[PDB]
């Protein structure tokens, strides 16, 4: 249950800095492959329109990443309880050093619980979107790879601001 | 004939999928499903387990739940035995 | 052919027919098919019966239905004529016979096979197992 989950004081925060986080990463790294200022969206002079902080778009700029961003907290809400701060904080958009803090004896089974929850709602998304289809632990190593990327980062963005969710043959 | 597929990867694994999904149907007698099945049985074989580990993947969902399954169950033991001559 | 029939089961055969028969024309529908073989044990799936008519309209004659009975019996009966065949082999019937039994009386069956045919077929292939004759005959 995602869209019948309530958001807290802190949610409503932590939606708008996860779509301003993902906007400076993604202008961190368009910045490098040469991406020329467009009014709007090129494949041919990579433009981008977009390249401003979260804090000057309007209502018909952030649809895009309202949805996105509060369904992925909604469902961590779900699993686990525990939506606070208890924490402090933490176009040429520089992002911070996520990379600081290791993930830990708790963290690293929390993304990959959050890593195979949203595998889950992708997954009912597309039997929905069929009717009107891979597991997270079955998955191949080339799709593995680059989807525990959408959960690191999600996971880093979580961790600032005190919103630290925290929940073969010896078997044989 | 089929050995040293490197050049394409996505083709071999593309039919070895449709094969397997042809292989149970309603509308299909024993004679053509035995044919099938000692076809997948001779394509499983005289290739290498990189691309057969993705059928390995799809089966290991459907057929080992549950008690179609006789010949699955017979190229997953041909395809054990060949191996033993991720996927862990 | 259909000489690979005795005549009992063709009496039973026409006793099955003649009884469900519409007005002794030798006349059944697509659904009569089904219920005639279903009164003698034989229960197919109905993929079975759905390529029969294929591989002969609506109306299914005497001749049309006893050359199905005749497929439908020769299969099973070919793959099993093999293993009897391979009885008098062996004096136990596991399927274990002695290569040097096999020398007077595969030579003495009738089809004129001389001392060489014989010859040919065993260093062509101690005791050799039954799946492996079958290996061995079919080729």
């Amino acid at each position: 249950e995602t869209l019948n989950v309530i958001i807290p004081e802190k949610l409503d925060s932590f939606i708008n800095k996860f779509a301003e986080y993902t906007h400076e990463k993604w202008a961190f790294d368009k910045i490098q492959n040469n991406w020329s200022y467009g009014e709007n969206v090129d494949e041919e002079l990579k433009t981008h329109p977009m390249l401003r902080p979260y804090k000057t778009f309007s209502e018909k700029d952030k649809e895009i990443y309202r949805w996105p961003i509060k369904e992925s907290l909604k469902a961590m809400i779900a699993w686990e309880w525990t939506i606070e701060k208890a924490r402090e904080g933490e176009y040429n958009p520089q992002p911070p050093d996520l990379s600081g803090v290791t993930l830990s004896r708790e963290l690293q089974a929390m993304a990959e619980q959050l890593a195979e929850n949203y595998h889950n709602t992708w997954g009912r998304k597309k039997k929905q979107e069929l009717e009107a289809l891979v597991p997270y632990d079955t998955l191949t190593a080339k799709e593995k790879a680059r989807d525990r990327e959408k959960a690191q980062e999600l996971l880093k963005f979580l961790q600032m601001n005190g919103y630290a969710v925290t929940r073969x043959x010896x078997x044989x | 004939l089929f050995a040293g597929t490197e050049h394409r990867a996505i083709m071999v694994d593309s039919m070895l999928h449709t094969v397997y999904r042809l292989s149970r149907g309603r509308s299909l007698t024993k004679a053509q499903r035995d044919v099938i099945e000692d076809c997948l049985m001779a394509l499983c074989r005289y290739i290498r387990p990189s691309m057969l580990q993705h059928l390995l993947r799809r089966l290991v969902f459907d057929v080992p739940i549950l008690n179609x399954x006789x010949x699955x169950x017979x190229x997953x033991x041909x395809x054990x035995x060949x191996x033993x001559x991720x996927x862990x | 052919m259909a000489d690979q029939l005795t005549e009992e089961q063709i009496a039973e055969f026409k006793e099955a027919f003649s009884l469900f028969d519409k007005d002794g024309d030798g006349t059944i529908t697509t659904k009569a098919l089904g219920t005639v073989m279903r009164s003698l044990g034989q229960n197919p799936t109905e993929a079975e019966l759905q390529d029969m008519i294929n591989e002969v309209n609506g109306t299914i004659d005497f001749p049309a239905f006893l050359t199905m009975m005749a497929r439908k019996m020769k299969d099973t009966d070919s793959e099993e004529e093999i293993r009897e065949a391979f009885r008098v082999f062996d004096k136990d019937g596991n399927g274990y016979i002695s290569a040097a039994a096999l020398r007077h009386v595969m030579t003495n069956l009738g089809e004129k096979l001389t001392d060489e045919e014989v010859d040919e077929m065993i260093r062509e292939a101690g005791q050799v197992n039954y799946e492996a004759f079958v290996q061995m005959m079919t080729a």
